[PDB]
């Protein structure tokens, strides 16, 4: 382990922590079709 | 067939830059004879402000492009000639542009002569009428006062504008120098045409 | 060395020399409504006449009815002599984009 | 304070922040990865599905063009803006219209 | 010459620049990779 090894890659400091973020108050699910919903609506 | 194209379009280049020729134009056969025997051809032109511009067309097999001593001697004697020089154009074959020694003589002659513009260009830059090429938009040098007014209205500095090299073929045919501004009117497929202003920077060679 | 940059003086372009548009951008209108809605969530003091049960609707109606107590500052340039040339625009006198 | 650990003499006071459930009509950002276009995140009006046996995000098939999505097993992200500033921005800037 | 105690260990488990298929510049979750299914 080294200080500068934390930086470079996609799993590194800059890309994983600074340019992206783990966040709270978020949900994920499989999407499904529903023809009774408007185009600007989500079930 | 670079010599044949050069023999016409170098004079077209002189006319496009608005200069008067100083010598009588020789036919093409003795042009090639002088290029092969003397090693180069010299064309002199007079500018509106009385500046003298001499153009050296160097043959690809001549000694001046293979030996730096001959080029140094020729440039030293031509720049020591008592004429109101303002611009020397040294037209050489493209591979000559990769020879470090020749370019070193070029930059050393520049250093010894700070008030005289020294430029060395490849063959293809004078084998067309560059302004009339369809892919080349319309370039036009603008005055310092107009550029200052434009920059003042825009709250801009000359270093914020897009920049163009002084060795760009349209700029060469214009005679643009570093520190000048060139207005380019260019076709647009969104607005049917557009205008930009570019800041001319140093030549690459 | 002198890490601290020197203070600037705010140079406001006179209203008859402004070059930017008199119509709010969608970004500017959204920012105005968001800021004003947060202010109303802080205070709740408004000069709007009709009653609304949410800060956002009060903010949009204040923008639409030209009663919003905010000004838009468009920073034009930062002079290296210290001036900060800006333009001040009154959204109550501006065109309002299509916020639908 | 949690609502199940709430005192007998408790009441809402001007300046309190109530964290309420998501209801129909709220705006939410809808995202499918990879986010390649700028319609890959869009703001939709929430319709809450009262059926307790439904775990899917449901949308109209004509909305799938915004996300390059289909219903073979795609998963999508959803977050509801709770901040006032983000709620204003969601419905004025990021709405799928 | 017949000793086997100091033989090269890597000489047993042996026969004797970007990855084109790696999602390295694609910031996608590993639980969502079914969104890449060709269908
Ligand atoms: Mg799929």
């Amino acid at each position: 382990p080294s200080i500068m090894r934390r930086l470079p890659r996609k799993e590194g400091r800059i890309r994983k922590s600074l340019l992206g973020s783990q966040v709270w108050s978020i949900s994920r699910s499989t999407i499904c079709g529903n023809s009774d919903l408007h185009l600007d609506e989500v079930g | 067939m670079a010599m044949q194209k050069l023999f016409t379009y170098i004079y077209e280049f002189i006319e496009y830059r608005k200069m008067v020729l100083l010598e009588e134009k020789v036919p093409y056969d003795k042009f090639v004879q002088m290029v092969l025997n003397t090693g180069f051809f010299r064309i002199n032109a007079e500018t509106l402000n009385h500046g003298i511009v001499s153009v050296f067309i160097f043959g690809a097999n001549g000694k001046y492009v293979h030996h730096g001593g001959d080029m140094r001697t020729l440039l030293t004697n031509t720049l020591n000639e008592k004429k109101h020089y303002e611009e020397l154009i040294l037209i050489v074959d493209k591979p000559v542009l990769s020879k470090k020694n020749i370019l070193d003589i070029i930059v050393e002659q520049r250093a010894a002569n700070p008030t005289i513009v020294i430029n060395i260009y490849p063959y293809h830059l004078f084998c067309i009428n560059i302004p009339k090429v369809s892919a080349i938009p319309k370039h036009k040098l603008i005055t310092q006062e107009e550029a200052q007014e434009f920059l003042g209205r825009e709250y801009l500095q000359p270093q914020d504008l897009m920049q163009i090299s002084a060795s760009d073929p349209p700029v060469v045919w214009l005679g643009g120098r570093p520190g000048d501004f060139v207005q380019i009117e260019r076709p647009s497929e969104t607005a049917m045409h557009a205008v930009v202003i570019r800041f001319i920077t140093k030549s690459k060679i | 060395g002198f890490v601290q940059a020197s203070s600037q003086t705010l140079v406001i372009i006179p209203d008859n020399e402004r070059i930017t548009s008199n119509v709010l951008t969608t970004f500017e209108a959204t920012r105005l409504v968001a800021v004003r809605a947060q202010q109303l969530a802080i205070n709740g003091s408004t000069m709007l006449k009709k009653k609304y049960s949410s800060p956002i609707d009060i903010a949009k109606q204040e923008l639409f009815n030209r009663k919003i107590p905010l000004l838009v500052m468009r920073c034009i340039k930062v002079t290296p002599e210290g001036q900060k040339i800006v333009e001040i625009w009154n959204p109550r006198e501006m065109g309002i984009p299509l916020l639908d | 304070h949690d609502i199940e650990g709430l005192k007998q003499d408790f009441r809402l006071e001007v300046g309190d922040i109530l964290y309420r459930d998501v209801v129909t009509g709220d705006v939410a950002f809808f995202n499918r990865q990879p986010s390649l276009e700028r319609s890959s995140i869009g703001v939709h009006r929430i319709v809450v599905l009262e059926n307790p046996k439904i775990s899917t995000f449901q949308m109209n098939v004509s909305a799938c063009a915004w996300y390059n999505a289909d219903f073979d097993g795609d998963q999508m992200n959803l977050w509801v803006p709770w901040s006032v500033m983000s709620r204003v921005e969601a419905e004025l800037l990021c709405s799928v219209r | 010459g017949e000793d086997s105690s100091m033989d090269d260990i890597s000489a047993y488990s042996s026969p004797g620049l970007d990855d084109p298929f790696s999602i390295e510049d694609v910031d996608i979750s590993l639980d969502v990779l079914d969104n890449l299914a060709p269908q």
